[PDB]
């Protein structure tokens, strides 16, 4: 449980929910699949429900310190490098809190509007390689101490 | 002498930005080849199967400071004002802030989102009828500000000698390339409906706004308060404020109403940042006024 912190530079025109859908997210899969072992991902200064601030920091949850080295985050995130940094040091920060994926319900069509807009005040969206069809996936923040593909703590 | 404002005072600007027009271009013969790009009826445009490139022209008319005041009713704030604005061109002509005018054309932050996932961005400059020397856009970072490259300091020193007065027009035109690959989405500015995200044609084909391009160009502001902390460019505006994150930049006694209000009215010699902000202000310009 050590730690390597990601910041999403402010200002630079794009909003930093794109930079965080588009770029990010698709080399985390990837990453933690290969690796497979289930690591976690912290949003810290997560903010408010009303809000759904993600914010503009990313840090990523490990076990061994090789542990997270396991993983090549400078390198890979790298291209990006104006709108995504990488820090160089694995802290072992003991303060973290985990984040965990609640769910909405499909639609009327697919009681509804009760479970809308409960939910849907972060929201993150991913487009699939073999169904082709884009979604949102929606984030929380918990206690649970010591997860998934999506770095997210399993169901 | 002097008590409060006039009661109609009022400045023009002196950055006059062309709009933008879109087309489509291959990048192996880009300099023999252009195609028009029109917007595919919500409404969204993307590039054709053949092409591989946008390309962005637009221009810029730069006028001198002095004379961009349009009415004010008190001849000694008048004098005031040319009397600060000529110990402003004695110190510095106008250099600095140039300088850091041209470095946003260089860092090509006039494509907002079309920044994001290109691949070759070069920018050509055109002055009179000489070409300047291109620009490679992605060795330039969008939060420091270059002060040491030639092309730039030649462009800074004639937009600075026309600011100062020793000359009364310049006009700057700029091409810029893109290559984003095929099929892929361009986005361009949206227009303001008073439902649908409706786009804005121009000549037909698609493009930018002005105002988006003279906010890309007017983010020159790092003197602000809490630069420390966050350490990102802000747009020059009176009571300073970002709309990236929600924060008034600028609440109080450093804003443009009291920065102005302790220059003219109470000859306080201020520090040269203050300095620089508010002949940015007026190189932007707006209605200053006060009832009574």
């Amino acid at each position: 449980m050590f730690s390597q912190i990601l910041i999403i530079k402010p200002g630079t025109g794009i909003s930093p929910n794109i930079i965080i859908s588009e770029d990010i997210f698709p080399v985390l899969h990837s990453l933690f699949v290969e690796h497979d072992k289930k690591f976690g991902i912290t949003f810290p200064a997560y903010s408010f429900d009303k809000k759904g601030h993600l914010g503009n920091i990313i840090e990523v949850l490990s076990e061994d310190k090789e542990a997270l080295a396991s993983l090549c985050l400078e390198e890979h995130l790298a291209e990006v490098t104006d709108y995504v940094k990488v820090k160089k040091e694995i802290t072992f920060t003991d303060d973290y809190v985990l984040f965990k994926r609640i769910r909405e319900e499909n639609q009327y069509e697919t009681h509804i509007k009760k479970k809308n807009q409960q939910i849907f005040c972060a929201y993150i969206k991913v487009k699939s390689a073999s169904t082709g069809q884009s979604y949102n996936i929606f984030l929380a923040p918990t206690d649970i101490k010591h997860f998934s593909a999506y770095g997210l703590l399993r169901g | 002498t002097l008590k409060s404002r006039p009661e109609n005072l009022s400045f023009a600007r002196c950055l006059n930005t062309t709009e933008a027009k879109f087309w489509q271009t291959d990048f192996l013969k880009r300099h023999t080849f252009k195609l028009p790009l029109l917007i595919t009826d919500s409404q969204s445009c993307t590039l054709s199967t053949e092409c591989d490139t946008l390309r962005i022209d637009f221009g810029i008319k730069v006028l001198p400071v002095k004379e961009s005041m349009y009415s004010c009713s008190d001849y000694n704030y008048r004098t005031a004002i040319y009397q600060k604005i000529d110990e402003y061109i004695a110190e510095d002509g106008f250099l600095t802030l140039a300088k850091r005018y041209v470095n946003n054309i260089a860092n090509a932050r006039f494509l907002w989102r079309n920044r994001k996932g290109a691949e070759i961005i070069e920018t050509i400059v055109t002055i009179e009828d000489k070409e300047y020397p291109s620009f490679n856009s992605k060795s330039f970072n969008l939060d420091t500000f270059v002060e040491d490259n030639a092309t730039i300091n030649e462009i800074a020193q004639q937009i600075a000698d026309t600011f100062a007065g020793k000359r009364e027009y310049l006009n700057i035109y700029v091409t810029c390339f893109v290559k984003i690959g095929c099929a892929m989405e361009v986005y361009p500015s949206q227009e303001m409906t008073f439902k649908g995200k409706k786009l804005f044609k121009f000549e037909g084909s698609a493009g930018m706004h002005s105002q988006k391009i003279n906010n890309a160009l007017r983010t020159i502001d790092t003197w602000y308060p809490d630069y420390t902390t966050y350490e990102f460019p802000i747009p020059v505006e009176n009571y300073g404020a970002a709309r990236s994150i929600g924060i008034p930049f600028r609440p109080d006694t450093k804003s443009f109403y009291k920065l102005i209000d302790r220059m003219i009215l109470k000859n306080e010699d201020l520090p040269i940042e203050d300095k620089h902000y508010v002949m940015a202000i007026l190189i932007r310009g707006g209605m200053f006024s006060k009832k009574q």
